[PDB]
């Protein structure tokens, strides 16, 4: 009905598909085994949404997600962790050896022998579908496994589905701190695949979620799992829409038609307002004026920009919670007059609003503090272009010298075709440059 | 399932490999007689990857034991795991090689080559999926630097896509225990530099310093030596066997430590050391950790890292830990540092974390890094070859087996073109003419 | 170290002219311009570079070059360089139907004929001319093959073994006996190429069924001596032509195939780096003399990567002289090969659009 399949590839992708389907399974019920108490206690209902699940006879509940991957360490985990009942046993791991953060392996060397497979259960998984309104694809930039496999398998998927929305959820490498020597090579060329059949891709950094959980969270010591409870949280804000009701729902083709101006600058940012703890939830109204302007605080955004040094095309929040819309058009009055957000010309509405009834859900420990209300705000900035400029100082820098070059060469991958990739990225950065200049 | 195969040759390699190996066989919770008792199932997750199993349900492990002296077989065959290792692989002759590379190299390897050739072929045959090799030598030698090498030759010959790792002993500056060292180390050196894609530097007098002056020992024996370097070769393989929040195969390292083709040669280092007694006071936090890591005392190599630049960099890391510690304690390393590292890459230290930390410790670290300074090693050991070359002085027992003069020349001109290599990208900018 | 580039395109074969192909090479002055058909509408890519020849029909009369222009261009001018007692090196590059056979022999007409045949030619006519009681001289030929970083002997019906570089301290790197033949005229600086042509290394992929997966290598070993009126003779004067045919670069993608027939082709494409680098250093390093006299630090060039440049070492640097000829397919089908060639050209002394 309102399928939304989703991937999982590299390691990045497997660990926020864990703390996906952790918040998933804690909002729907479902227990790790798989069975659900709810729905017998209260004998008929709607709690296996189609949205994220498939339902059998015997009451099991299978998740509908695929978690693909070079390293058996990675998936292995996951296979005789807590939640080893739930998965379907096809989470297609390989059986060989690492790419090594080469782009080259992981397209065209050892990234092969697997992608049919891939397909194939793919195929058989949609065609259990009468919906299927959008993939959702997440890795992380870095090479090896997740860039090369990420853009073969949409580089397949772009030709044999047709026109169906492909989200993609991307971990970007941050300008200070990195944990690869090659991530620039790895970036500057799976942006040549990600811009012309991802409809619409996301981007969050780990700095930011860094210094967010530092300063708001009282958390001095930041690991893994709270950053991909955060992605958790935020990729169920944007999809509680087509679960829940909801007084003004939006579907994924809203969000593939409001956010998008022009085909090649579908490149948006996210935030969440509410990110506070326990200690401080008191002391705070919370209410949706509030967290509104929060969400346009340049401190608590989740890539490092500058929005004061940009302007914004167009605009979308997701309300979750008791939020009733006069409060949100005096929210969006009141934050429209300031001249510290600039807006574009050409764009004189720049905003789309959305409400959802259910309240967002806690996660056992973890670090979130229930809050009655949450917004996630998208935007369309042209501010990110300053988060390309300083990695492709970083490939120029090392690309003039002929560093870590012989490894690629080795693997497939002509020496030209970088260069190439290359001047991709140039254009993107100057059709921003072009759109956001004011009209005559 | 990742795999790797071993291989010890000579006396130095071979003592190293059973440390290695009773240090692993620890760490796995293997007994003596070869059965297994454990606390964790999580230790045989990935028991594959250095051993074997058997019908009994014991676990052989996978080595190839290669040597011209029967004593070193006999004396190890009689220590405390002597029975671990399998028969068959036990391969040798008689008569030794004298401390000589001609006599391992060219008229008595030829025949035991063989043999080694066959139970490695074997041995790789029967993996899943061969991952690398692993070679233990000292370069001072004469019985495992000659055989060393021609392995090495033929391994790479025969399998072209195996990262192949080895872990050698080079001549000390000073400490000096054989008459004809230059020669051999110049010879091996030669023939190691182009057939390898990863290879380790150990210095004897670094071990020495680290023992005397870190640890705080008053007679140091080869055991503790041994113990450093088994320790060191435990931690870089560490990430293929556990799980973590983010792991460093073997092809990763390789892939990201090695600028070009040529520059292979790493320097390691392994934290941390309380000298016993002083691990009462001593605080285990990463920044403690990280700064004992990058201290020049540490390091096994006896080059100091100040007149280096270091070239990369990499950190593997065994605990439960928040990794903001680590990424902001690099960046601040890097920063603090400038000077001591190269401007041509943007950031250039690698990291990599495992969950599950040594038996009888919080956190552990181990070091491999890339730095220029390595070349006050190599250079030291081509002076004293020129000062025993320009006047022939125990050249004659290496033509008596049938050697040309050609073969100490090429050598030499390899050893000054690695060096001119390495020194290019050592001076703190170009801006000249 | 003077480096010379030139791009090349040759007119439509048979196949092409049977169906109904496109050119999609323009040129003029010194720069090149390409167009994709995939995507006409969004712009030209262009690039400059030291020669563009222009070869499709006969009279055109703008911007036409015969084989005899090229061959003053680069190679009279090299032999000349040779004469003197000097070091030579040519290379040729194409994708495989490129026409770089078309560029270094040609037809044999004796009206448009490759390098190769006025080279020898010429330099024959020269030693028959100057040969008086005085002058002596001597030409040696010798063929081989690189693959997979290993030598192979083309001219000798051997076993095809793997022959051992050794390092001269004087003479510099050379292989253990590699076959040496003498010759005399140009009849005969053929029957042999023809013979180690027969011999080379060869296999089909879904590119092409008679792709190449090796290099090769043609050395020319020219002695001169003077026969003066008195006891003291000497030689004195030892030069070196080397022509280099560089087997194509290739995608995994292209050849789909597992196993050998991947491993050679990632060798070939390392080669096809690392000598790029090289070149592209000795450029740099041609320039400083020239005109900023950058001497300071012999700014070693990289040198020892492959085998490929640590045998061509004395032919490649010290005061010798380069060319590089690269051919173009204009067929509008092979546009990704013709885009990797004409990037490949870029490098190597970079010039700006103009
Ligand atoms: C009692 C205790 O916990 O004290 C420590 C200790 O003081 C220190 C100094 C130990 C100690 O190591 C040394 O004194 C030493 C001697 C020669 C060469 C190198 C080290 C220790 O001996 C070594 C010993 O290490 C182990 O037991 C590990 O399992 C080690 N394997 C062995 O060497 C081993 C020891 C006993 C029995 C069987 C095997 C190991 C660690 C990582 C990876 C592989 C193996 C430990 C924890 C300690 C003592 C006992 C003092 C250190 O060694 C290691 C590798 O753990 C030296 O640097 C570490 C840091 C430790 O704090
Ligand atoms: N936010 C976040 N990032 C992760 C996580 N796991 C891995 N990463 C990112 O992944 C990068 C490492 O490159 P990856 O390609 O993803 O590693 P991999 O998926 O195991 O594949 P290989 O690099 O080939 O080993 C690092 O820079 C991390 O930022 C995760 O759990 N959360
Ligand atoms: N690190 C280390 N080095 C050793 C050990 N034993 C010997 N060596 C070194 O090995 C070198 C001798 O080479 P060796 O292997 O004995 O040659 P062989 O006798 O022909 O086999 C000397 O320079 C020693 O410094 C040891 O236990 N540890
Ligand atoms: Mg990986």
């Amino acid at each position: 009905m309102r399928e939304c399949i989703s991937i999982h590839v590299g390691q990045a992708g497997v660990q926020i598909g864990n703390a996906c389907w952790e918040l998933y399974c804690l909002e729907h019920g479902i227990q790790p085994d798989g069975q659900m108490p709810s729905d017998k206690t209260i004998g008929g209902g709607d709690d296996s949404f189609n949205t994220f699940f498939s339902e059998t006879g015997a009451g099991k509940h299978v998740p509908r997600a695929v978690f693909v991957d070079l390293e058996p360490t990675v998936i292995d985990e996951v296979r005789t962790g807590t939640y080893r009942q739930l998965f379907h046993p096809e989470q297609l791991i390989t059986g060989k050896e690492d790419a090594a953060n080469n782009y080259a392996r992981g397209h065209y060397t050892i990234g092969k022998e697997i992608i049919d497979l891939v397909l194939d259960r793919i195929r058989k998984l949609a065609d259990q579908c009468t919906g299927l309104q959008g993939f959702l694809v997440f890795h992380s930039f870095g090479g090896g496994t997740g860039s090369g496999f990420t853009s073969l398998l949409m580089e397949r998927l772009s030709v044999d589905y047709g026109k169906k929305s492909k989200l993609e959820f991307s971990i970007y490498p941050a300008p200070q701190v990195s944990t690869a020597v090659v991530e620039p090579y790895n970036s500057i060329l799976t942006t040549h695949t990600t811009l012309e059949h991802s409809d619409c891709a996301f981007m969050v950094d780990n700095e930011a979620i860094y210094d967010i959980c530092r300063r708001n969270l009282d958390i001095e010591r930041p690991t893994y799992t709270n950053l991909n409870r955060l992605i958790s949280q935020i990729v169920s804000s944007i999809t509680a829409s087509l679960r829940f009701d909801g007084a003004l729902n939006v579907d994924l083709t809203e969000f593939q038609t409001n956010l998008v101006p022009y085909p090649r600058i579908h490149f948006p940012l996210a935030t969440y307002a509410p990110v506070i703890s326990a200690e401080k939830a008191y002391h705070e109204q919370l209410s949706v004026a509030e967290i509104t302007n929060a969400c346009f605080e340049p401190a608590n955004q989740m890539v490092k920009c500058d929005p004061r040094h940009g302007k914004y095309m167009a605009c979308c929040l997701l309300y979750r919670g008791d939020v009733v819309p006069k409060d949100v058009n005096a929210a969006i009055a009141t934050i429209k007059t300031k001249r510290s957000i600039q807006f574009v010309d050409w764009c004189p509405t720049g905003f789309k609003v959305g409400i959802n009834y259910q309240p967002p859900t806690v996660v056992p420990g973890g670090d979130l503090a229930k809050v009655q209300r949450a917004v996630c705000m998208l935007s369309n900035t042209t501010a990110i272009a300053e988060a390309w400029a300083r990695l492709d100082h970083k490939f120029d820098l090392m690309y003039a010298k002929r560093a870590f070059v012989h490894w690629y060469v080795g693997e497939g991958m002509e020496e030209g075709e970088f260069s190439e990739a290359r001047e991709d990225m140039a254009a993107l950065e100057k059709d921003y440059e072009e759109v956001g200049v004011d009209s005559v | 399932m990742r795999e790797i195969v071993h291989i010890q040759a000579g006396q130095c390699g071979n003592q190293i490999g059973a440390k290695f190996w009773e240090v692993i066989s620890d760490e796995h919770g293997i007994d003596p007689t070869g059965s297994y008792h454990g606390d964790s199932d999580l230790q045989l997750e990935r028991i594959n990857v250095y051993y074997n199993e058997a019908t009994g349900n014991k676990y052989v492990p996978r080595a190839i034991l290669v040597d011209l002296e029967p004593g070193t077989m006999d004396s190890v065959r009689s220590g405390p795991f002597g029975q671990i290792f399998r028969p068959d692989n036990f391969v040798f002759g008689q008569s030794g090689a004298g401390n000589n590379w001609a006599k391992g190299h060219y008229t008595e390897g030829a025949e035991l080559v063989d043999s080694v050739l066959d139970v490695v072929r074997k041995e790789s045959e029967s993996c899943d999926c061969l991952q690398g090799f692993q070679l233990t030598h000292s370069l001072g030698g004469g019985t495992g630097s000659g055989m060393g090498t021609l392995l090495i030759s033929k391994i790479r010959e025969e399998y072209p896509d195996r990262i192949m790792n080895t872990f050698s002993v080079m001549p000390s500056p000073k400490v000096s225990d054989t008459v004809v060292e230059p020669y051999n180390a110049t010879l091996s050196v030669h023939q190691l530099v182009e057939n390898t894609d990863e290879t380790y530097c150990i210095d004897n007098e670094a071990l020495y310093d680290i023992c005397f002056r870190t640890l705080k020992l008053t007679t140091p024996t080869y055991g503790d030596l041994n113990h450093l370097v088994s320790a060191t070769m435990s931690g870089v393989t560490t990430c293929l066997r556990f799980p973590g929040q983010l792991n460093a195969d073997l092809r990763k390292l390789a892939v990201n430590m090695v600028p070009f083709p040529r520059l292979h040669f790493f320097m390691p280092g392994f934290a941390p050391l309380t000298s016993r007694g002083s691990q009462q006071y001593r605080a285990l936090t990463v920044p403690e950790l990280t700064q004992q890591m990058f201290d020049s005392k540490n390091m096994m190599a006896a080059c100091d890292p100040r007149h280096g630049r270091y070239l990369t960099v990499a950190a593997i890391f065994r605990g439960r830990m928040s990794m903001k510690e680590v990424d902001e304690q690099m960046l601040n390393v890097q920063n603090k540092n400038s000077s001591y590292f190269v401007e041509w890459i943007p950031n250039n230290v690698k990291t990599a974390v495992c969950d599950i930390p040594p038996r009888g410790l919080k956190m552990s670290a181990t070091f491999i890094g890339n730095s220029t300074a390595i070349q006050e090693l190599f250079k030291r050991i081509s002076e004293q070859f020129t000062a025993m070359f320009r006047r022939k002085a125990f050249l004659h027992w290496y033509t008596g087996e049938g050697m040309d003069e050609m073969e100490f020349t090429e050598a030499e001109s390899n050893m000054n073109d690695l060096v001119s290599e390495y020194q290019q990208y050592q001076d703190a900018t170009a801006d000249e003419q | 170290a003077s480096v010379k580039v030139a791009v090349r395109v040759r007119p439509f074969n048979s196949r092409e002219m049977s169906r109904d192909s496109k050119c999609i090479i323009q040129m003029s002055g010194s720069t090149t311009t390409i167009v994709n058909p995939k995507q006409p509408k969004e712009t030209p890519k262009s690039f400059s570079f030291d020669y563009s020849y222009w070869s499709h029909t006969s009279p055109e009369d703008i911007n036409y070059a015969s084989q005899k222009q090229v061959y003053r261009d680069i190679g009279e001018e090299m032999l000349q360089h040779a004469f003197e007692g000097y070091n030579v090196c040519i290379f040729a590059y194409g994708q495989t139907g490129a026409g770089k056979s078309y560029t270094m022999m040609g037809k044999q007409e004796k009206d448009q004929q490759g390098i190769i045949p006025q080279l020898c030619e010429d330099l024959f006519s020269r030693i028959n001319d100057t040969t008086n009681d005085n002058m002596s001289y001597s030409v040696e030929v010798s063929y081989m093959e690189i693959y997979c970083e290993r030598v192979r002997d083309l001219l000798n019906p051997k076993n095809k073994g793997n022959l051992r570089v050794r390092e001269h301290p004087l003479l510099g790197p050379y292989v253990e006996d590699l076959s040496k033949l003498a010759v005399t005229s140009y009849n005969d600086i053929q029957d042999l190429m023809d013979s180690g042509n027969k011999a080379r290394t060869v296999a089909a992929t879904n590119m092409n069924e008679t792709s190449s997966r090796s290099h090769a290598v043609f050395n020319i070993i020219f002695t001169q001596k003077r026969h003066d009126a008195e006891t003291n003779i000497t030689t004195e004067k030892v030069s070196k032509i080397s022509l280099v045919d560089l087997a194509g670069s290739e995608r995994a993608d292209s050849t789909g195939a597992k196993g050998t027939r991947l491993k050679e082709g990632a060798n070939i494409n390392k080669s096809l780096t690392t000598l790029g680098k090289v070149i592209s250093a000795l450029a740099e390093m041609d320039s400083g003399p020239n005109k900023n006299k950058k001497k300071k630090k012999t700014d070693f060039i990289l040198y020892r990567d492959s085998v490929l440049t640590w045998l061509l070492r004395e032919n490649l640097g010290g005061n010798s002289r380069t060319a590089m000829v690269a051919a173009l397919s204009p067929a509008d089908i092979n546009y990704d090969e013709t885009l990797s060639t004409l990037r490949y050209a870029d490098r190597a002394k970079q010039i700006r659009c103009n």
